[PDB]
């Protein structure tokens, strides 16, 4: 019952503010201090401050002082997070977690929201180049034989991947996407089959990013 | 020193299990469907805009659905809402008059068994002098021959007094928070599993309940509070096949109801005042009522209740599902109110199945009754109205009330049918995870203090 | 460890805290116990109720040596037989609901000790003390 | 600030197995230390809280120990749920600070991985870019070198690499290495070769093609 | 018997009106009528009036009508940081 849950995921542009929302549910939420944490996409976790939801005083972190404010609300159970000034180095995820808060310390984080992605960038919404990765000709006989599709320079995250709208998921690989030097995600997935249902087993990849609203079939093959 | 005094303190947490009256409340947009009261909500309790709920922590306090009070109250408090609003209603007292009644114009078969008949009859005027030779529409359930052609009379004449609703009013259930007055407090149980029976590990308290819309029905449980995560299943007495079964779904099953005939409210004067509202002639077709049930939802719901009803008759064991012994109509039908009617289904096209331990609807048969006597009570029978036109209404399947056959054979295959009758089952859906309690707020505890000597 | 201030658990808040800890929340309890046709009657008696309620505990809040509500003392010996319990046990080891279980059966002879041996004596030995 | 640092900071370990992990502070922080765990794309769970108490819920093959400034957390038997990334920290002063993770992944037997390269499709190269993509399937351990050659010049900052998470089934790792040029530099070589180095392989394996 | 029951319903909220201004009255460090004082510092923020300029320059229907606003707050600093905090600052020095 005791939850925490967060806004959606949000993109801003470098410089701007972003406002992201908690709102508790199954506990008294002026009972507990609550604390805002950010992980960067593969790295650890980072202290941004604490909120007392009851009085509203604050304490951030000094090296976000006067830069991440915390504020509450609390006729809707509700805290908010407003990241100003906003650089690339921002993005990541970001989650409240309450305090059990004994004694009236920090003790432990017990209960954390779901984490909402923010993303900044000055990209701007496009979907995925989808381009073919054929299957060798070279592929073993009776053997083991990979294909797959390129998902290129889309912004910004998610995409999602199904092959034969689903009806192929057994050896797939869709790879985490990775941030190309040029501001777009990149990923590719890829799946491994028998060399035998080449040309005979048709291999479609669904690729469909709701950012842009955009839904790519591309048929793989052998060239 | 270390001898101990006493000190009292005011304000202590300290409860204890008790009943006491409740008040009502129902919003502010509940009030504002006027006409003319609809229903309850004349001088209810504006509901709190803000809803407070304080999760008591560390808190286990034990519950009991079967012998809470709040049903017995709200159960009593609808009665008399219905006698109240039958009060300045009009008073069908002279329409027990010999009915000299017929088939309703249509084109066979023998099988129609009629159904509607069309009743020709004498009425009182405005004056006390000269008659009155007007018609009006009852249904089979309605009427009853007694012994030139073919005499009826209305089926409660001999029975008790019938009154006619009056039309301002409305049978449209509406949401109604339940409170405790200044001192009490109303204990909510907020686990995601949970009979209704037992100690609440996760417990919090409320000053009002949420909306719970008084809808009387039997059989199939409608517009209820969906359960979490899977569905439940609760009984004062499992082991006794006497006691009722209420159980609890997750998803809702889309539910259908037509009322196909077109009536016409034929507004007869038996004044000075009062005027009664006959049944008219039908546009259009002679079809009868009936709801739909998807057969894709209804089959994954059956599903799932007989795999939680395996976890308490053998993980191993056939269960079967079959309708209604018999007796009343209330009682052998799906009885509900859409629209101002009163349906009464044939359930028996939803109870026929047979599991073993491992595209369209389903149309049921629903007849209308217009004098009823719910509650059963005797002395105050109720006329509905006719409704103009086509009735349609789509409701939530949210639960069901069966009851366990007594022939066992009972290790081996177990049966359940439909039951119902006591009403005060229906408000136990809703009230489980709510009691009322006590507030005692003086609580004396020792400790080294001692007071002055006015020094 | 670092903190924040104060924290706020509402009505009943503290019912499954320590007494000790619940004794910090008596002024919310004591704030919502007043809070301020057939059918609209049937609140009426309830609101009366309610205030009958509240004087016959700042009635006997008052005819004890206190008046003053949330927290008073009393020149009471704690008799023994009341569940020998150390102060350290009850205040950091007890809660009010699992409290007054137990000494449920002596809290009719407490309040007579309270009415009658104190205020009844206590204010009398004022009367002699200030004419003087 | 307090510097919490966490050894190892990845430890491979087989189901059943009894392990410890350490978490290191700068300063003294008394007793005052939580123990999380968290799982991909999940929030953390909090575990231990006055850097022994068990939080509610928690398994008892769970335990912690230390004050001061060392501090130790116990699994007496690892159950597959049990693979993830353990962080501590620490709350005795500002700035609130987190560990750098310990990954524990389970052990299996050494898989050499299945190599294969993809050209570029004709499709992207008219838009005037060609990825060539090098794919290692189902490998066990982790540590893999992947090395671009084209005309037989080793090549440098022109790939990016993506690895999977340790399969929950089969525990074994993909990787993709993906080797981006333009239009022109691709058609200005012939032989584009990825060569995978892994310690399941009796030799470096490398997969080339000839450009058209 | 109605009409006579109008004037019941009327004589029940005002004992309730006036026990909720005794509740109020005794929560907070006063209990005792007519006057009494607070240790709670005036806000300048609520009207920076003088005090010549107040009690020599004021009706109370004036004065009410803007300190309306803030009446709501200066109450709830009465109750919880006062009484909650003055009375628990004397079971610690009543003690000893
Ligand atoms: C709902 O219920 C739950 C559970 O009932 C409840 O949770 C408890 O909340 C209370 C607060 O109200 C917590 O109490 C605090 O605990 C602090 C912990 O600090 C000490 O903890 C170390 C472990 O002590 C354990 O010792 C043994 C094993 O030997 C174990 O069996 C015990 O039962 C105990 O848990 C302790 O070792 C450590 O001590 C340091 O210093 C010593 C030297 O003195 C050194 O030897 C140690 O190595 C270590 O370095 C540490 O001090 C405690 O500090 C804290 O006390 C502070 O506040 C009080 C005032 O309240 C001051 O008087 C005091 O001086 C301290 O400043 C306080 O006691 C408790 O831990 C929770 N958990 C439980 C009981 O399991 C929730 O609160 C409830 N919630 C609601 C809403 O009701
Ligand atoms: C339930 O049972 C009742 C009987 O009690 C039925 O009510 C009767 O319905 C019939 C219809 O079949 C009515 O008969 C019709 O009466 C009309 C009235 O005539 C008016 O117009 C003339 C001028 O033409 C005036 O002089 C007169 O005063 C009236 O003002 C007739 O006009 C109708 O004639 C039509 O039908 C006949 C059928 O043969 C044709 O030949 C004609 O050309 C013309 O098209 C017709 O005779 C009767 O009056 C109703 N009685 C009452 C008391 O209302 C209900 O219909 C029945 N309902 C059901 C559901 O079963
Ligand atoms: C008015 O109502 C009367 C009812 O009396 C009705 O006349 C009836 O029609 C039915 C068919 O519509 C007749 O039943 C038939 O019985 C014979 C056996 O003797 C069967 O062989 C017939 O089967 C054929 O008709 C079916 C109709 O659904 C077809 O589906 C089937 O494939 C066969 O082709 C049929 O069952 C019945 O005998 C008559 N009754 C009388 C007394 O004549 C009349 O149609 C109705 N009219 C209107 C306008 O409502
Ligand atoms: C019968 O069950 C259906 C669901 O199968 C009920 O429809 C659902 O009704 C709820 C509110 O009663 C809707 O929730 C709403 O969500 C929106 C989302 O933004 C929010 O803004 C509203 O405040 C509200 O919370 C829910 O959306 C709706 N389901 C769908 C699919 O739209 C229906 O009300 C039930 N009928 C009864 C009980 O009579
Ligand atoms: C009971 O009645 C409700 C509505 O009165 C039925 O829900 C309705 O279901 C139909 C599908 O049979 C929906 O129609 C169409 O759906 C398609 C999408 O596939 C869409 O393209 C059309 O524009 C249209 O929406 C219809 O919208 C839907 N009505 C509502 C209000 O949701 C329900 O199926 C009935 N149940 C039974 C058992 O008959
Ligand atoms: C309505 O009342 C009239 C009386 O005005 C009934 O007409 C009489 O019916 C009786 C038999 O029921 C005959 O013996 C009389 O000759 C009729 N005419 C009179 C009395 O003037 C009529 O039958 C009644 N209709 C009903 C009861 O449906
Ligand atoms: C009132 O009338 C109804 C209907 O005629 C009576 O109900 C009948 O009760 C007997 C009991 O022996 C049954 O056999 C019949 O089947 C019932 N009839 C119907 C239509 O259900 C009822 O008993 C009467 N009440 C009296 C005479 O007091
Ligand atoms: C409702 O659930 C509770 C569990 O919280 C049941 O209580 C247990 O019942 C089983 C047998 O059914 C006993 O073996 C346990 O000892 C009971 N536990 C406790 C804590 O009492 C309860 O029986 C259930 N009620 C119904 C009607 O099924
Ligand atoms: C409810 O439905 C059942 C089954 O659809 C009805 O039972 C039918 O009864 C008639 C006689 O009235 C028989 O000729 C049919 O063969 C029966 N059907 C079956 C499938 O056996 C029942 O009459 C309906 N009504 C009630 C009140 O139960
Ligand atoms: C319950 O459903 C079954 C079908 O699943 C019904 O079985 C019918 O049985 C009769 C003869 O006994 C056959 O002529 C029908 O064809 C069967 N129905 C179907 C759909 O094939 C059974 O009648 C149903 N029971 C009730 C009470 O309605
Ligand atoms: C039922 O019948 C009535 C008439 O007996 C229909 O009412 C008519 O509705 C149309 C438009 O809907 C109006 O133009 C007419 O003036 C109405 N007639 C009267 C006498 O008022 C009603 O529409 C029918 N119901 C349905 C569902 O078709
Ligand atoms: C009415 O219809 C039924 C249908 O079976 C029939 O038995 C009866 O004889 C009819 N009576 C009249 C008066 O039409
Ligand atoms: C339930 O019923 C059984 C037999 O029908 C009986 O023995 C038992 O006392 C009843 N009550 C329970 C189990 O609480
Ligand atoms: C649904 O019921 C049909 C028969 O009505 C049956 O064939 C089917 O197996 C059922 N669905 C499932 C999931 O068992
Ligand atoms: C019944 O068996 C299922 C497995 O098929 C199991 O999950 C469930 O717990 C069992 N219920 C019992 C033994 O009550
Ligand atoms: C204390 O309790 C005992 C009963 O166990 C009683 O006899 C005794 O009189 C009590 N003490 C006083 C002072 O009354
Ligand atoms: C009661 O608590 C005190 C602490 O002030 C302690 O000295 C004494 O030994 C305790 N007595 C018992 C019986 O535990
Ligand atoms: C209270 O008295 C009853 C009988 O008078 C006894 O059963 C119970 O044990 C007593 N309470 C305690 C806490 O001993
Ligand atoms: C005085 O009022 C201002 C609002 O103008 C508020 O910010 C401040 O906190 C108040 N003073 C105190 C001590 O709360
Ligand atoms: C407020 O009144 C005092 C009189 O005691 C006076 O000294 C002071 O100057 C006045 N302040 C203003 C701003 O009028
Ligand atoms: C009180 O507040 C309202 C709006 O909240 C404002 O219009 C009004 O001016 C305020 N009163 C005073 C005396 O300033």
């Amino acid at each position: 019952q005791e939850v925490l849950v967060q806004s959606g995921a949000e993109v801003k542009k470098p410089g701007a503010s972003v406002k992201v929302s908690c709102r508790a549910f199954g506990y008294t939420f002026t009972g507990n201090a609550l604390h805002w944490v950010r992980q960067a996409p593969g790295q650890g976790l980072e202290w941004l401050g604490w909120i007392n939801p009851h009085s509203g005083d604050t304490t951030t972190s000094q090296k976000f002082q006067g830069r991440v404010y915390m504020t509450r609300d609390k006729s809707i159970n509700t805290a908010f997070l407003d990241v100003t000034r906003l650089t690339s180095d921002d993005t990541g995820i970001y989650y409240c977690a309450r305090d059990k808060y004994y004694g009236n310390e920090a003790v432990g984080m017990d209960v954390w929201g779901q984490g909402t992605s923010v993303t900044v960038s000055s990209a701007s919404t496009k979907g995925p180049s989808v381009f073919p990765l054929a299957p060798s000709s070279k592929s073993t006989s009776g053997g083991t034989a990979a294909l797959g599709c390129l998902v290129k320079d889309y912004f910004p995250e998610p995409v999602t991947v199904s092959w034969n709208s689903g009806a192929l998921t057994s050896g797939v690989h869709t790879f985490p996407a990775v941030l190309q030097s040029s501001g777009l995600y990149s990923l590719s997935s890829v799946v491994t089959v028998p060399s035998s249902s080449l040309g005979t087993q048709t291999y479609i990849c669904n690729v469909n990013h709701k950012p842009s609203n955009t839904k790519v079939d591309k048929k793989v093959e052998p060239k | 020193a270390e001898n101990l005094w006493v000190t009292v303190y005011y304000g202590v947490p300290v409860w204890k299990d008790a009943e006491t009256t409740l008040f009502c409340a129902s919003d502010a947009k509940a009030y504002e469907t006027e006409k003319h009261n609809v229903w309850a909500t004349h001088a209810c309790v504006p509901t709190d805009p803000n809803p407070q709920e304080i999760h008591l922590e560390n808190v286990t306090e034990e519950f009991n659905m079967w012998k809470n009070n709040m049903v017995e109250q709200m159960h009593t408090d609808i009665i008399s809402l219905w006698d109240q609003s039958l009060k300045p209603c009009v008073k069908l007292t002279p329409l027990c008059v010999t009915l000299q009644c017929t088939n309703v114009t249509n084109n066979i078969t023998d099988d129609m068994r009629g159904e509607l008949k069309n009743c020709s009859f004498n009425m009182t005027t405005e004056l006390r002098d000269k008659k009155q030779k007007v018609y009006s529409l009852f249904y089979r359930l309605d009427v009853v021959q007694i012994n030139s052609n073919k005499e009826y009379r209305l089926i409660n004449c001999n029975t008790s007094a019938i009154t006619q609703a009056c039309p301002k009013v409305s049978f449209e259930p509406i949401p109604i928070h339940y409170c405790a007055p200044a001192g009490f407090a109303i204990l909510k149980c907020k686990d995601k599993k949970f009979n209704g029976t037992g100690p609440c590990p996760s417990v919090s308290t409320v000053q009002c309940t949420h909306g719970i819309k008084p809808v009387v029905s039997t059989q199939l449980l409608l517009n209820g509070s969906l359960a979490e995560e899977e569905v439940m299943i609760r009984s004062e007495n499992i082991t006794n096949n006497a006691k009722n079964i209420l159980v609890q779904f997750n998803t809702p099953v889309q539910i259908n109801c037509t009322r196909p005939n077109n009536n016409t409210r034929k507004s007869i004067r038996i004044g000075p005042g009062q005027a009664f509202y006959a049944t008219g002639d039908i546009i259009g077709d002679i079809r009868q009522a009936h709801c739909n049930v998807s057969k894709a939802t209804w089959n994954e719901t059956l599903g799932k209740v007989v795999k939680q009803l395996r976890k308490h008759f053998g993980n191993n064991t056939i269960i079967r599902f079959a309708n209604s012994s018999g007796g009343d109509l209330e009682v052998t039908t799906h009885s509900f109110n859409c629209g101002g009617e009163f349906f009464y289904c044939n359930t028996s096209g939803l109870f026929n199945s047979t599991w073993i331990s491992n595209n369209d609807s389903i149309t049921l048969p629903c007849r209308i009754k217009q004098i009823i006597n719910m509650w059963q009570r005797i002395g105050q029978a109720m006329y509905a109205p006719p409704i103009q036109g086509v009735i349609r209404c789509v409701s939530n399947i949210t639960g069901l009330i069966l009851t366990r056959d007594g022939g066992s054979t009972n290790s081996t295959t177990e049966t359940f049918r439909p039951g119902g009758g006591d009403m005060r089952d229906n408000w136990r859906s809703e009230l489980y995870k709510y009691k009322v309690v006590k507030i005692e707020p003086l609580g004396v505890a020792p400790t080294r203090c001692k007071r002055r000597v006015v020094g | 460890a670092v903190g924040i201030g104060a924290v706020f658990l509402g009505f009943l808040g503290a019912a499954g805290s320590t007494m000790g800890a619940a004794s910090m929340t008596l002024t919310v309890q004591a704030r919502n116990l007043l809070s301020g046709t057939v059918w609209g009657i049937k609140q009426l008696q309830a609101r009366v109720l309610a205030v009958e309620r509240y004087l016959r505990d700042q009635q006997l809040l008052g005819i004890w040596g206190c008046s003053g509500k949330l927290i008073c003392c009393t020149n009471v010996p704690w008799n023994s037989s009341w569940s020998n319990r150390n102060l350290s046990e009850i205040w950091d080891n007890m809660t009010w609901l699992q409290w007054d279980k137990e000494i449920s059966n002596y809290t009719q002879i407490i309040y007579g000790l309270l009415e009658e041996s104190q205020n009844q004596q206590e204010k009398n030995e004022q009367d002699l003390l200030a004419l003087d | 600030d307090i510097q919490l640092t966490q050894s190892p900071s990845f430890l491979s370990a087989s189901v059943g197995d009894k392990v410890t992990i350490t978490c290191r502070a700068s300063q003294g922080v008394r007793n005052e230390l939580a123990w999380y765990q968290q799982k991909p794309g999940k929030a953390p769970n909090l575990l231990i809280y006055y850097a022994s108490t068990l939080q509610s819920g928690v398994p008892s093959r769970f335990s912690a120990t230390g004050s001061g400034t060392h501090f130790t957390l116990t699994v007496s038997s690892l159950q597959p749920e049990d693979f993830a990334t353990y962080f501590c920290q620490h709350m005795s002063s500002y700035p609130l600070t987190f560990g750098g993770g310990t990954k524990v992944e389970i052990k299996r037997t050494v898989a050499a991985p299945s190599v294969f390269i993809f050209p570029p499709s004709d499709e992207q190269l008219k838009s005037g870019t060609a990825s060539v993509v090098c794919l290692l399937n189902n490998f066990y351990p982790r540590e893999a070198k992947v090395q671009w050659k084209v005309d037989n010049a080793l090549q440098s900052g022109n790939s990016q690499e993506s690895v999977t998470e340790q399969d929950s089934k089969d525990s074994t790792y993909s990787l993709s290495s993906t080797l981006t040029l333009s239009k022109a530099d691709y058609e200005k070589h012939k032989v584009y070769a990825c060569e995978v180095t892994h310690q399941g392989l009796s030799s470096p394996v490398t997969k080339s093609f000839n450009r058209g």
